[PDB]
RNA sequence: UGGGAGAGGGUGGUGGAAUUCCCGGAGUAGCGGUGAAAUGCGCAGAUACCGGGAGGAACGCCGAUGGCGAAGGCAGCCACCUGGUCCACCCGUGACGCUGAGGCGCGAAAGCGUGGGGAGCAAACCGGAUUAGAUACCCGGGUAGUCCACGCCCUAAACGAUGCGCGCUAGGUCUCUGGGUCUCCUGGGGGCCGAAGCUAACGCGUUAAGCGCGCCGCCUGGGGAGUACGGCCGCAAGGCUGAAACUCAAAGGAAUUGACGGGGGCCCGCACAAGCGGUGGAGCAUGUGGUUUAAUUCGAAGCAACGCGAAGAACCUUAC
């Protein structure tokens, strides 16, 4: 379905380039260290394609993951 | 013989077994059983009935080290993974949690071809 | 029966007892179509159990059935190559079926010269807990879980 | 001039996941693998688990139905060096344009040379199975190679199998990227459906396979043959160019109706399953094959021939 609300919706003004806002960056990540999809995000093309940009950057800096543990099964 | 009382327990499902090992709060093993340490020896060991007893050959050979509670770290995607979950939940061990931590690359080496003609 | 799902048919109560389930019992003992022969059969049996035993020979006739009734039974399947015996459930319907199936197979199978001898004494060894009967029950249920092991493939 | 998007290219750095190996810990009898197995690995302690290290190769999620490039091709992240291209303004030059034989450069994979590097994978190859055999498919190993640097090679289903440029000829819809007075107009791309029209159909349809002009390349029935000879190129492997004798009546494209599939979906039948009783076993009766015979009359031959024509063979019938 993907409807749980979009992380956009969800957010308020904040800068998309910012590679430290890892309180905002962070909620893009899966419930792993996943980007999420556009489905989700409800970012568009070119603003999903800077987050990922981004998010990577975090991820070198060691504020955010590159991958976590599910935790059920 | 040391009394451990929690710890963690790894279910290593795949195709072709189910081998589970237990261990202190710290990674180290106090006992293991797999779908070969029980009687099945060879198709049969994936088989999930294989995994539900060597699920319970773990827990009860950890009981006896005074095991009580136990982490379970789930690893793989066999045909029998889900059991021994099931199979410990009921042991009477206490499954505190429940994790899937099945390694996954990205994407590092070559897989053999019987893993292939992925895209 | 591809179509339908064929309706277990229902038959006439004992002419005695007004049981179905003795019915049942006499047309398994029934051979050729002799339903008198087969009565009087069955008939003698209920008698010879009120000999050797106080008790009413249509408690006795029910408890044997249900000792020789199996819970469960292995069913082969063909999967990858090979055949597999998948064990699995068996349906009320099916049980009574079986169970007096082999009450008269077993019984025949017996030592005793008279037919209602055997019937009577198969039906009380049954109702004991022995019995080649139980025995068949038995050996199934045994086969069964024996190959728990595919118990996963349903069927 | 002012801006924009981009896995476009080159160089140097750097990150985390996983595999393998090595070290330590803990732990014990199997692991692995298959349709089932075995070869193999493990008490010199493997597998599974924790910690540390080494090393090579690739870059999960984001990824699309997306983006970029002339093509081949191009996916962590960062910096530098650099190509193409789109839009707005309407500012400068003043036809300076298009195409393009030959030339020159680029050109996936495999392959070659010299020197490196090798985690994983894997032609050959060594074994285990399967099989009628199995120089295969499945399994355990494994060298070249796959990676880097320099040179070579120059081929492909190098494909949109559609040469480049320009002008013209409804629209709808989704999408990427600019600008706008940001219902929605505009420009440049990527898809789908379709006006007119085109096409042997299939289909194409402002991203033409439409209507036109310009220039290049190429075809002229199949086999022989991308072969032979020659020339050029290459270290080689081979590449480019490219015939003939002889021979065939076809070789082909699209579509149609069927039949078929160890293709898919629905669905039936004593088809299977569930049952109950039987037949291949005995003796005998009867039909048949085969032998035999002067003749053993003839036909029937999987199902759908075989107690069948024969609902009456001692002579008759019967044709022998
Ligand atoms: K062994
Ligand atoms: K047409
Ligand atoms: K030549
Ligand atoms: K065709
Ligand atoms: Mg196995
Ligand atoms: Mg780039
Ligand atoms: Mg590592
Ligand atoms: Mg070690
Ligand atoms: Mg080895
Ligand atoms: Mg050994
Ligand atoms: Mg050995
Ligand atoms: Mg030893
Ligand atoms: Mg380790
Ligand atoms: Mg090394
Ligand atoms: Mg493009
Ligand atoms: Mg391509
Ligand atoms: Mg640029
Ligand atoms: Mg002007
Ligand atoms: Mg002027
Ligand atoms: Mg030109
Ligand atoms: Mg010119
Ligand atoms: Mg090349
Ligand atoms: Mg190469
Ligand atoms: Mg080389
Ligand atoms: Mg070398
Ligand atoms: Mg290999
Ligand atoms: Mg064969
Ligand atoms: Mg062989
Ligand atoms: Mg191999
Ligand atoms: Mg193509
Ligand atoms: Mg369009
Ligand atoms: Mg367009
Ligand atoms: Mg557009
Ligand atoms: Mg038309
Ligand atoms: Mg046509
Ligand atoms: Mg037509
Ligand atoms: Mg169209
Ligand atoms: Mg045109
Ligand atoms: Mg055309
Ligand atoms: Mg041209
Ligand atoms: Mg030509
Ligand atoms: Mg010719
Ligand atoms: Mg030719
Ligand atoms: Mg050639
Ligand atoms: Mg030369
Ligand atoms: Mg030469
Ligand atoms: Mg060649
Ligand atoms: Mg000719
Ligand atoms: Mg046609
Ligand atoms: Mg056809
Ligand atoms: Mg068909
Ligand atoms: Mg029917
Ligand atoms: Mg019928
Ligand atoms: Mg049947
Ligand atoms: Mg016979
Ligand atoms: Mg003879
Ligand atoms: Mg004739
Ligand atoms: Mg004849
Ligand atoms: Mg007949
Ligand atoms: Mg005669």
């Amino acid at each position: 379905p993907s409807r749980k609300a979009k992380v956009k919706a969800t957010l308020g003004e904040f800068d998309l380039r910012d590679y430290r806002n890892v309180e905002v960056l962070k909620r893009f990540l899966s419930e792993t260290g996943k980007i999420l999809p556009r489905r989700r995000t409800g970012l568009s093309g070119k603003e999903q394609r800077i987050l990922a940009k981004t998010i990577k950057r975090a991820r070198i800096l060691g504020l955010l993951p590159f991958t976590e543990k599910l935790v059920r099964k | 013989k040391r009394q451990v009382a929690s710890g963690r327990a790894y279910i290593h499902a795949s195709y072709n077994n189910t081998i589970v090992t237990i261990t202190d709060p710290d990674g180290n093993p106090i006992t293991w059983s797999s779908g070969g340490v029980i009687g099945y020896k060879g198709s049969r060991k994936g088989t999930p009935y294989a995994a539900q007893l060597a699920a319970l050959d773990a827990a009860k050979k950890a009981m006896a080290y005074g095991m009580q509670s136990v982490d379970v770290i789930v690893r793989g995607t066999g045909a029998g993974r889900e059991q021994a979950i099931r199979a410990l939940q009921a042991s009477g061990l206490q499954v505190k949690s429940i994790v899937d931590d099945t390694p996954v690359p990205h994407n590092g080496c070559r897989p053999k071809k019987k893993f292939r003609k992925a895209s | 029966a591809r179509r339908r799902r064929a309706e277990v048919r229902q038959l006439q109560p004992d002419l005695v007892y007004g049981d179905v389930l003795v019915t049942a019992f006499i047309n398994k003992i029934m051979r050729d179509g002799k339903k008198n022969l087969a009565a009087r059969i069955f008939y003698d049996a209920c008698k010879i159990i009120q000999e050797k035993t106080g008790q009413e020979p249509l408690k006795v006739f029910k408890q044997a059935v249900e000792n020789v009734k199996p819970r469960m039974e292995v069913r082969s399947r063909r999967v990858g190559g090979a055949n597999y015996q998948v064990p699995m459930e068996v349906s009320p319907r099916r049980q009574q079926s079986l169970a007096l199936r082999w009450l008269v197979q077993a019984a025949n199978q017996r030592p005793e010269r008279r037919a209602a001898v055997r019937i009577a004494h198969e039906l009380m060894d049954a109702a004991e807990g022995k019995g080649g009967a139980v025995k068949k029950k038995e050996d199934v249920e045994r086969m069964a879980e024996a190959n728990r092991a595919y118990a996963h493939y349903r069927w």
